[PDB]
């Protein structure tokens, strides 16, 4: 069935699950031309793979060049990161073959359907939910990987840092939707959140600073705070 | 001109024969249906006075036998069966044309409607949709269920329609997801065309078999059946021209021959509108989208 705020904690459950989200596996510029028509220029773009329970990205990169020669590229789009799913679902040993997979837009339902049409018991979901995760290229270093690459490239990534060690995936999936939503609402500002303090760092191996308990309490409060003053501007409320 | 003689009429019945029908009254001296035309299938169909829901008959072909109509009042219908005695045969429906208890298959000598939508349709092939091959006949209703809508229970009632499903591996070749899914002609014209029906004839004549079974029985499995091999056309880019005129043919006679009351329970809008304006034949169905958009604008 469809992923909805009733059946939210099914997320966090032991049966294997990703969430797929294609919003920028496709991404342009638009530019005028000599002669004054408009045209786009591509530019490298992600899928963006998520188990919720573990954290474990698999962040896709899809160069540029996959579109070269190309016609209706947005639906393709759509077809791409079904084969790339379904290649990534195949290159996985049998235990951890997700049983569900979860699409942030109902528009990849029949292409993820047809290339997992080998995978009868892996269930293809839409959701409800209005997941943040177009603002994962708002994180500096999932940003800076997919914009250097040069080649169709997979990097792997825990979205989570460590904090698994110290939180439930429930309350670490919430704290990176909060986070990602902030971002996408109001970027300049979520980062100057994130950032501000210079004696907090980012270690090489992880995305997110090494608040400790107390300051992801401050930070979370920041970032809710944020996101109702934008609704208040955004509605005039 | 054949006959089909009905032993008696013990419960008021609607009788139809083929697009026609008669209202005949509980132990109404009626004894059957003459003049019917040879060299088409037909098909006697009865709707009880008493039990508006149920729909139910027969297909035959006067060719392959003499047939008859007889009430059980145990199984609670009419009855079709065969008589092997030609003589004991010739001899009751002789008699009954001479009472002139018989109704005649009405049909204006410049209609074709009859053949326009069975023109594909052969004994041969029904009774094996239909299988119960002890009777030459076939019988079809309101609650058959088919093979296809078994999968997602009793066999011997199924009607073992050709089973179509746009996201199967049989529909989908390995590595070009993409192109046969969105392009069916792969799966029309090899896998089906080629490989089951054998040739378009046959295509037709269980596309026009299931129209029919939807609207005279109010079968909803067939109406599913005949929408699922109209779409697979439509959306396919490579179909043989010849095709492309024989289906606005058969299409447009049966929106014609349609009751109007019924257009929003036997025509699926979605696949509708999409063969009629989105698929790659929106431009190959000119007398099919002319008849439905003057008839039934309001479904589009
Ligand atoms: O749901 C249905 N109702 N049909 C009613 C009928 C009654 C008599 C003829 S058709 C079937 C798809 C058509």
């Amino acid at each position: 069935g469809a992923m909805n705020s009733s059946n939210y904690a099914e997320l966090f459950n032991n049966d294997i699950k990703l969430f797929v989200d294609d919003t920028n596996v496709y991404r342009v510029t638009v530019h005028k031309t000599f002669e004054g028509n408009v045209a786009t220029k591509a530019i490298n773009g992600c899928i963006f793979t998520l188990n919720p329970k573990t954290g474990h990205l698999f962040l896709k990169i899809i160069h540029t060049s996959v579109w070269a020669g190309q016609k209706r590229l947005s639906q393709l789009a759509k077809w791409k990161t079904a084969e790339e799913v379904s290649a990534l679902v195949r290159s996985l040993p049998k235990e951890e073959q997700p049983k569900q997979i979860i699409v942030t837009r109902k528009a990849m339902l029949d292409p993820l359907e047809v290339h997992m049409l080998d995978f009868p018991n892996i269930a293809i979901r839409p959701t409800e939910l209005r997941l943040p995760f177009s603002a994962a290229m708002s994180i500096d270093k999932l940003s800076d990987v997919v914009m250097k690459a040069t080649e169709p490239q997979m990097v792997l990534f825990n979205i989570y840092d460590d904090w698994l060690d110290r939180i439930s995936s429930y309350t670490a999936f919430s704290r990176l939707t909060l986070l990602l939503r902030a971002l996408k609402t109001n970027e300049e500002s979520a980062k100057m959140i994130l950032l501000s303090d210079p004696t907090i760092t980012i270690k090489s191996y992880h995305l997110w600073p090494s608040f400790t308990d107390e300051q992801w309490i401050t930070i979370e409060s920041q970032m809710r705070d944020l996101i109702l003053t934008e609704y208040g501007r955004k509605y005039n409320v | 001109m054949n006959t089909v003689p009905f032993t008696s009429a013990p419960i008021e019945v609607t009788i139809g024969i083929d697009q026609y029908s008669f209202n005949v009254k509980e132990n109404q001296p009626f004894h059957g249906i003459k003049d019917i035309p040879i060299g088409h299938v037909h098909v006697i169909h009865f709707q009880h006075a008493d039990n508006s829901s149920m729909r139910y008959g027969y297909w035959f072909d006067c060719r392959m036998g003499n047939f008859y109509i007889q009430y059980d009042p145990k199984d609670g219908l009419y009855k079709m069966m065969e008589e092997r005695d030609g003589a004991k045969f010739e001899n009751i429906v002789h008699n009954f044309k001479e009472r002139q208890m018989m109704v005649s298959y009405p049909k204006i000598d410049e209609d074709d409607t009859w053949y326009n939508l069975t023109e594909f349709v052969q004994m041969d092939k029904i009774r094996k949709i239909v299988r119960k091959d002890e009777n030459q006949f076939s019988y079809v209703d309101s609650s058959m269920t088919t093979v296809q809508e078994n999968e997602l229970s009793d066999p011997a009632h199924s009607l073992n329609y050709t089973v179509i499903n746009f996201k199967s591996r049989e529909a989908i070749r390995p590595g070009h997801e993409m192109e046969d899914f969105l392009d069916k002609s792969y799966y029309l014209n090899t896998v089906m065309l080629q490989g089951i029906f054998k040739n378009s004839s046959n295509y037709f004549g269980e596309l026009q078999f299931a129209f029919l079974n939807a609207m005279f029985f109010g079968n909803y499995g067939s109406s599913l059946q005949w929408h699922a091999m109209i779409e697979l056309i439509c959306s396919s880019a490579t179909v043989p021209k010849h095709m492309l005129d024989k289906l606005d043919e058969i299409l447009y006679y049966q929106i014609k021959t349609l009751p109007e009351q019924y257009s929003d329970i036997l025509l699926n809008e979605r696949v509708w509108n999409i063969c009629l304006y989105s698929s790659f034949q929106k431009n190959s169905l000119h007398n099919t989208e002319k008849i439905m958009e003057n008839k039934y604008p309001e479904l589009l």
